């Protein structure tokens, strides 16, 4: 079990990119910019 | 008199028959189906305790509901009072509307006639006049649709062209051979399709113009209807009839379009018989019509450019049609028409084109031979052996096939088990490929070694890249696989698999071919060339083609054109267009010149 | 891995730490050896730069993994300590023209 | 002001909504496909709205008269149907088919013949009681349907509110918007509820349902005064009738028509008294008619028929 206080307390955050079974994967780039 | 009929016809519905009484009644479709069960039922059709004196009971009903339906079509009022807005010929649409649904209408269009078939002694059998489902009956519901409901949308008109006409134009082109020519089947199809179907698609004509999306059905139109107008039966109205038809259609058409016609007008026209005389004006009126196409380097913007095969069929027409006319003595009309023609191609045709180096190979001209119009020939594959590398593509190609298999079995409903049993629905079969045996995996792997071995026997490369290596260097059961919905692949590689599509029709059309001569009767409907066939008909070998492609690339190997031109000569002025033409005029001009001396 | 887009449509993880900076990835469970280290104060804006070669290009999930925060707890104030992702409809994809 | 003539075009409109009879071209499927569903339309453009009058027996002729009592059929101009009667289905229709379905026009009030001020049948009005003006009317909406049921005299803003109207209804079909009269039997509805005032066997008055709603119990009178004088029977006249009662000046005393009791207060302490059913009855029982406006009637109706439907939904949503 993902820990409450741990998740209250951490600065860390998430997204995921799914690439749909078809689309070349070299074609794709995926991260952040300002 | 019109509106006194349907004024009196509404107040008595007992008139309209026990279909369209309105109460429990099935409606026209119903009773046309019902009637062709009658009509296959000897028992009610017949008194069952002299031919004139019999009455087959469906064809009475049939004719009785094509009489009401041609009455009532007929007493719709003329399209210039309803323009003007007469209000009681607006009524009296809302009437008949309201009687006569058009999914009806569309449905009886749609049902299907019973070809004439050839027997084993090489005597036809035919179907009678008396008893059955005739194009008599499907003309008057021709003429209540474009009387009343009437065809102002394009969407509804290409509707209409894919389910009720093009499948009786297609039978008419194949009901062309020299035997079934003369029986009455052809000829009151003919009759019907030249007096119905044919002038409403010349009058429907501008609704063609922006039908891109269509573009296999209108090829099919097309191809069809000019097949058609090479038939012996025919006479000189229904000529006409189809030459006035294919020249409105053409007009109105995106020059895109043309290319498959123009694949076979280039074949006929050099023969410069009498029946070239119909091409030889629709070719004129089309480079007339298309010539920014050709000559403008960028052409129409909406339209675009010519794709040099084009220009390459331009050429070859051109320079057929001038040896044809030099070599044939001279015919007044025939000249005439043919004049026009070469100077609308020569006009077209940009003087500074450069002629393909790189001249088009394996053209399927055989296929569209001269003889029977078809002739289905695959490229034989038996010599060419498959390589080693291929093995593990070929095996995985081979458990995905059988995975997908699985799915579809479990979706059906089917149980795995230990006894093979059809009946109970139970498979030994859904275990895992690798469980399979060998020829448990053969019959799925004979379809794949052939498809690729046709691939070879064109010439082209098939490679594997470093990373395409690198996939197998990474190297009962609920099967779950790729889903190959949203690959695409890239347009040339769309052409790849269009031509291997065609070459597996062709495949699948030589096997029916000999089962169509083996029993001696029975013409398969889906005979008709790739190019005729529609995009139902052709979906699934297309998918078929686009699935291996589309395994193909992403296991990783890569398929190309393995044909390599050894010097493009661009910079020799000798092969333009203009040198030749010149040529031949100077030296013509010569020959004139010492014959006039002599 | 290779072959890890075949069988299930590549789900590429984005994990940033705001405390640290860090921005890690992780493709098919497992963390690759490209990072980042980013300035303090540094704003970051998700994005996706994609060629497409087929009528579905790609997917905007803003679910979360073992441990770390969802996205929306980063992006809104109100919704900073709340572990259920969100998709408020203040969030939407731009594109440059 | 003219004069029906057969074959004519007529346009009905219904006195209630204010719409017009039509033909809906929107049939509802009632194994008929070539009938159509009739309704009302708020716009008078177009053919739809108009129907043509024809003889139905063949003393008539096209061009004559049309009397009061006669048999009539009558055709759609937009889609030359007779107006019917579906027999065949097992909920009687009404539709617009080819067949042909007999139809009677019974007169129910002629306007120009009524006297302002006068009492006639088919009014909504409140049944002022008193002189201080306690109406009579049900409890409040406290969303306690069994116990709106009962029937009390209250004053102040109940007067102005919607919970004090009732509907007069006269026991005949033909000439139901005639001057009442007095003597004359008729059953009083309230508009809000729904619900017809009766009196219990315990000779108590309580609101019961339009099915089970019976003359019998649910018949009252007006009388000029207390006394015993018997109206016995007067046969109605086929008419508009004499003006008898007006509204604000006149006196009423409600009667039950089977029991003769008289309508009278409680006497026993807004006021809240409560409304008793008595033989003798009180030296003050005089009631006073106060006419209730067009705009009044239609908002109190359209509350009932929301609230119907609007329950319907709750329970079935319930459900």
């Amino acid at each position: 079990r993902d820990d409450y206080d741990f998740l209250m307390q951490t600065s860390t955050y998430y997204y995921s990119v799914r690439i749909f079974p078809g689309q070349e994967p070299a074609n794709v780039w995926v991260g952040w910019i300002t | 008199n019109a509106n006194v009929v349907v004024r009196l016809l509404i107040r008595r519905p007992e008139c309209f028959g026990p279909a369209l009484r309105g109460e429990g009644g099935n409606g026209l479709l119903a009773a046309m189906e019902e009637a062709i069960k009658i009509a296959e039922d000897p028992s009610r059709d017949g008194p069952s305790p002299e031919e004139d004196d019999t009455i087959h009971m469906g064809n009475a009903i049939m004719t009785f509901y094509s009489a009401l339906i041609d009455l009532l079509g007929r007493c719709a009022p003329e399209m210039h009072l309803i323009h003007a807005g007469k209000g009681e010929a607006i009524r009296i649409r809302s009437i008949l509307r309201s009687l006569i649904p058009l999914g009806d209408l569309v449905g009886v269009i749609s049902i299907a006639f019973q070809m004439p078939t050839i027997a084993k002694d090489g005597n036809v059998v035919e179907p009678d006049m008396s008893a059955g489902f005739c194009p008599d009956h499907k003309a008057a519901m021709v003429l209540f649709l474009d009387r009343v409901y009437g065809i102002e949308v394009q969407d509804f008109l290409l509707h209409l062209l894919e389910v009720g006409f093009l499948p009786d134009l297609r039978a008419a082109a194949s009901l062309d051979t020299a035997a079934l020519s003369a029986t009455d089947m052809a000829l009151a199809l003919n009759r019907y399709l030249c007096t119905a179907v044919l002038p409403l698609l010349t009058r429907c004509a501008p609704l063609f113009a922006g039908t891109e999306h269509h573009a296999s059905l209108i090829d099919s139109l097309l191809h069809t209807v000019y097949r058609l107008s090479k038939g012996c039966s025919l006479t000189k109205a229904q000529r006409d009839s189809i030459e006035v038809c294919l020249l409105s259609i053409c007009g109105q058409l995106r020059p895109s379009m043309m290319q498959h016609l123009l694949r076979r007008l280039v074949f006929d026209v050099p023969l410069l018989n009498e029946h070239a005389k119909m091409p030889l004006k629709l070719l004129t009126n089309h480079y007339e019509r298309c010539w920014k196409y050709y000559c403008l380097p960028g052409g129409w913007g909406n339209f675009g450019a010519a794709s040099e095969e084009e220009l390459h069929l331009s050429r070859k027409l051109f320079w057929g049609i001038f040896d044809a006319l030099s070599q044939k003595k001279y015919e007044q009309e025939l000249f005439k028409l043919a004049l026009p023609c070469l100077s609308a191609v020569a006009g077209a045709l940009p003087p500074d084109y450069m002629e393909s180096n790189y001249v088009s190979m394996m053209e399927k001209q055989s296929s569209m031979d001269s003889e029977g119009n078809f002739n289905p020939q695959p490229v034989d594959t038996s010599n060419i052996t498959i390589p080693e590398k291929l093995e593990y593509f070929i095996n995985k190609y081979a458990e995905h096939s059988h995975d997908k298999w699985s799915m579809d079995k479990l979706a059906n409903g089917w149980i795995y088990g230990e006894i093979y049993s059809d009946s109970s629905k139970v498979q030994p079969l859904m275990k895992p490929y690798k469980l399979l045996s060998e020829k448990e995996k053969e019959i799925y792997r004979w379809p794949i070694k052939e498809s690729l071995k046709t691939m070879l026997a064109w010439g082209w490369r098939i490679e594997r890249t470093r990373e395409g290596d690198s996939m197998a260097l990474y190297n009962g059961y609920s099967p779950r696989a790729i889903d190959m919905s949203n690959v695409t692949l890239s347009r040339d590689l769309h052409a790849m698999a269009e031509m291997m599509a065609e070459n597996y029709h062709n495949i699948w059309a030589k096997k029916k071919k000999m089962e169509l001569e083996s029993k001696g009767g029975g013409n398969h409907p889906l005979l008709v060339p790739y190019d005729t066939l529609t995009a139902k008909e052709k979906a699934k070998d297309r998918e078929k083609a686009q699935d291996i492609l589309k395994f193909l690339q992403i296991n990783g190997y890569a398929v190309s054109r393995g044909f390599k031109d050894l010097e493009l000569d661009t910079p020799s002025i000798e092969k333009r267009f203009a040198y030749s033409f010149l040529q031949q005029l100077i030296r013509y001009v010569d020959e004139a010149h010492q014959y006039i001396l002599e | 891995p290779g072959q890890g887009r075949n069988n299930n449509g590549l789900e590429i993880g984005c994990v940033v730490d705001a405390a640290s900076g860090l921005l890690t990835f992780i493709a098919n469970g497992k963390e690759l050896s490209t990072y980042y280290q980013v300035e303090p104060s540094t704003k970051l804006f998700p994005a996706v730069f994609a060629q497409a070669t087929s009528p579905n290009v790609f997917q905007f999930e803003l679910g979360r993994i073992k441990n770390v925060m969802p996205l929306s707890a980063g992006l809104f104030k109100s919704e900073h300590k709340n572990p259920v992702p969100q998709c408020p409809p203040r969030l939407h994809v731009q594109f440059l023209s | 002001h003219r004069t029906l003539l057969y074959g004519h075009a007529i346009l009905l409109r219904h006195s209630y909504s204010g719409m017009y009879l039509c033909c809906l071209s929107t049939s509802r499927s009632s194994t008929d496909k070539l009938a159509f569903d009739v309704g009302l339309q708020e716009d008078t453009t177009g053919e739809a709205c108009w129907w043509t009058i024809h003889p139905a027996s063949k003393q008539r002729s096209e061009g004559e008269k049309v009397r009061v009592g006669d048999d009539l059929i009558l055709v759609s101009v937009s889609s030359e149907r007779y107006l019917h009667l579906s027999y065949g289905n097992g909920s009687l229709h009404v539709d617009a088919a080819f067949q042909q379905t007999l139809w009677s026009v019974a007169p129910i009030s002629s306007g120009s013949e009524a006297a302002q001020g006068y009492l006639i049948g088919g009014d909504v009005l409140r049944l002022l009681h008193g002189h201080m003006d306690e109406c009579l009317t049900v409890p409040s909406g406290e969303h306690g349907e069994e116990q709106r049921r009962t029937v009390h005299y209250e004053g102040g803003a109940v007067s102005v509110h919607a919970r004090s109207l009732w509907r007069l209804e006269t026991l005949r079909v033909a000439w139901s918007g005639s001057h009442i009269r007095w003597g004359q039997p008729f059953r009083l509805r309230h508009v809000t509820t729904g619900k017809y005032l009766s009196l219990m066997e315990d000779k108590n008055l309580l609101l019961m349902d339009k099915e089970k709603a019976d003359v019998k119990s649910t018949a009252f009178t007006f009388r000029s005064s207390k006394e015993k004088l018997d109206v016995g029977v007067r046969k109605e006249v086929d008419g508009m009738g004499t003006s008898e009662i007006k509204y604000g000046d006149s006196v009423c005393y409600i009667q039950h028509v089977d029991t003769g009791l008289w309508l009278t207060y409680q006497s026993v302490d807004s006021i809240q008294r409560k409304a008793i059913m008595h033989h003798e009855g009180h030296m003050d029982d005089g009631i006073s008619l106060s006419r209730s406006q067009h705009e009044e009637s239609r908002t109190a109706r359209v509350i009932w028929s929301t609230v119907f439907l609007f329950n319907r939904f709750i329970r079935g949503l319930d459900a």
